[PDB]
RNA sequence: CGGUAAGGUGAUAUGAACCGUUAUAAC
RNA sequence: AAAGAACCCCGGCGAGGGGAGUGAAAA
RNA sequence: ACAGGUUAAUAUUCCUGUA
RNA sequence: CGUGAUGACGAGGCACUACGGUGCUGAAGCAA
């Protein structure tokens, strides 16, 4: 298995990704 | 002792021993798929709306898309895996995985490196002049996003890998190529139209429909395989009864042909990917170690001799160039292939158990099936080739698939077609495992 | 040395089997076509999904660029 | 050669592959 | 009329049995 | 038609060497 | 008795291995 002392539930990575999208999706576009 | 400290700091994915319904593995996969396509729609935050064309060579095997939140794509992950297979391959760092140690060592380790290669590539990309404006400030910002997007994939892969079907990478690649096709041929600036319109305009352009053909031909060819099964068997077996489903049986076949060397060639092509990148990079940022690019790609040097010819039409105007590449690829394939042995691959040891039960044994009755139980050498022998064969077979095919040249990437189409079929199989082994909650190993 | 010989032989021995394994339907007036079907069908879905998600926007990014 | 006909390839006998539905299925 | 007892449990992936359903009835 | 050799199971029967 | 046979086999070693076992090599090899 994995020696990853930390456990991360997928629901997070998904939501964290919805994060990158929103941020840059607006950080870039929607100028001004 | 090992890099266990930071290694234990690198997050992972919570694998539930709960009930993960087929319907859920499916629905999961799909969510990953979309966040992907989506990320491929979003440009990287960068004022310099002006970018120097594109690297028509890295995108395909990398499943990336330069200029987007995934401009680096699977590229790192592949790079990383490439090194590992290189070290743990040429014995340089001999390891007998067997024990959950070496196994989880080889892995965990590689994973880390993937994040290392995640940033490296990022920097290398911008440093290769993938965007044009090297505003130390803006440059930094970009790299951030870039490698971080690739990170998300690394974790999205993990998700699919433990919450859905098939594989992230495998998926991702097929995801990209498929799209690259449906869009290139039919999308906005679609080719089918540019051709169709060119017909209406009255100036039939054979160059607009061409690439579309290239893809059919490849697909048809690439497909050729995965059909050379070999109806055989079989054994005898026994046991009740019986009204309808009774009489003893066993297992049939054949199964198919090709694939195995699916990850191998992915690495060969990916090696070349990191050369054309690493050469241009270490070109407009140093000395011409690898080759003199100019014009974007390379027009001389190791780089030149190792640049796949595809795109639209095959290039005859350089025979020698062809020859070398081919042979160059071929051998590189053999390599990673062998390095896949020292590691792991379509093994008879494994097929032994499972090709020695189909039937019965037991106490009740005398159902035959001697098999079997000491006759494995018959596989490892008949086996060797199967996967292969190889660095010239597949690798050859892949390469020649590029001379011909096609939409999405001759080679890309290949992997895809395979990945897609190995993905169909996955969907079946599942549609069934969703019945008898046990035979999760037959 | 010998290593090369054996390797070269194995390839030949295999080529021989390919000869025996064919009859059926070379392979079957349904098999081959199958792979291409499932394969093409799969690529279509993945490709289609990419189009729906793709293009769609490109129209906005350009209409708002 | 005649009758007959949506059903058939005798039984334990399922399955598999096929043959027929209008006048060379089968009986 | 096979609807000849899916599935769950003890038991030696036994024997046998207890539930659960089929059935007008498993008296 | 002999002596070696060989199969999980065949043998002056199959392989080899020599009749 | 020659030859068959500078061939084979051959104590034992160098190898893998599932632990049924398998490869490379190889001394003496005569007389009463």
């Amino acid at each position: 298995e994995t020696f990853s002392k930390i456990r991360v539930k997928p629901e997070h990575v998904i939501g964290v990704t919805v994060a990158f999208v929103i941020i840059e999706a607006i950080l870039t576009y929607g100028r001004f | 002792k090992k890099l266990i400290p930071i290694l234990e700091k690198i997050p992972e994915v919570e694998l539930p021993v709960k009930e993960i319904t087929f319907k859920e593995k499916l629905k999961w996969t799909g969510i990953v798929l979309v966040l992907y396509f989506i990320m491929g729609c979003i440009d990287v935050y960068t004022a310099g709306a002006q970018i120097p064309a594109i690297f028509e060579f890295w995108q395909t095997i990398t499943a990336s898309r330069i200029g987007t939140l995934i401009t680096l794509g699977i590229g790192p992950i592949v790079t990383a895996g490439i090194i590992m297979q290189l070290l743990v391959g040429s014995g340089i760092i001999q390891m007998d995985l067997s024990i959950p140690e070496n196994r989880a060592l080889f892995q965990g380790c590689q994973k880390l490196l993937s994040i290392i290669m995640c940033f490296v590539e990022a920097v290398l990309f911008v440093g290769a002049g993938a965007f044009g404006i090297l505003t130390p400030l803006l440059a930094f910002l970009v790299i951030i996003q870039i490698a971080f997007g690739s990170i998300i994939l690394i974790y999205l892969d993990e998700i699919v890998s433990k919450y859905g079907i098939g594989s992230g990478i495998g998926l991702f690649i097929a995801a990209g190529v498929s799209q690259t096709i449906f869009v290139g041929a039919l999308g906005p600036e679609g080719y089918l139209w540019k051709f169709l319109n060119s017909l209406i305009q009255g100036v039939p352009n054979i160059e607009y429909i061409a690439p579309i053909i290239g893809t059919i031909i490849v697909f048809l060819m690439v497909v050729y395989a995965e059909c050379m099964r070999r109806r055989i068997v079989v054994n005898y077996a026994k046991r009740q009864q019986g009204r309808r489903v009774y009489a003893a049986q066993s297992t049939h076949l054949p199964l198919k042909v090709v694939y195995v060397s699916n990850i191998p060639v992915i690495l060969a092509a990916a090696l070349f990917a990191n050369i054309q990148l690493w050469g241009l990079a270490l070109y407009r940022m140093g000395i011409p170690i690898l080759g003199h690019y100019e014009g974007g790609r390379a027009v001389d040097g190791i780089a030149y001799y190792l640049s796949t010819p595809y795109g639209l039409s095959s290039v005859i105007s350089d025979p020698i160039h062809a020859i070398v590449y081919m042979i160059a690829m071929i051998i590189t394939c053999v390599m990673f292939g062998i390095f896949w042995v020292e590691t792991t691959g379509l093994d008879p040891k494994s097929m032994a158990k499972r090709i020695k039960k189909s039937g019965a044994f037991v106490p009740g009755i005398r159902p035959g099936e001697q098999t079997a139980k000491y006759i494995e050498h018959r596989l490892k022998r008949y086996i060797p080739p199967l996967t292969v064969m190889s660095s010239a077979f597949v690798g050859f095919l892949a390469t020649i698939a590029n001379f011909i040249g096609a939409l999405g990437g001759g080679t890309g189409v290949l992997l895809t077609v395979s990945i897609v079929y190995r993905m169909y199989e996955q969907l079946l082994r599942e549609k069934v495992s969703e019945l008898h909650p046990a035979i999760a190993k037959l | 040395t010998k290593g090369k010989a054996t390797v070269a032989f194995a390839r030949e021995a295999r080529t021989e089997v390919r000869k025996v394994i064919w009859p059926t339907r070379k392979p079957t007036k349904d098999e081959y076509l199958a792979v291409a079907k499932v394969t093409a069908l799969g690529i279509s879905l993945l490709g289609i999904i990419g189009y729906i998600i793709h293009v769609p926007a490109t129209y906005i990014k350009g209409i708002l660029k």
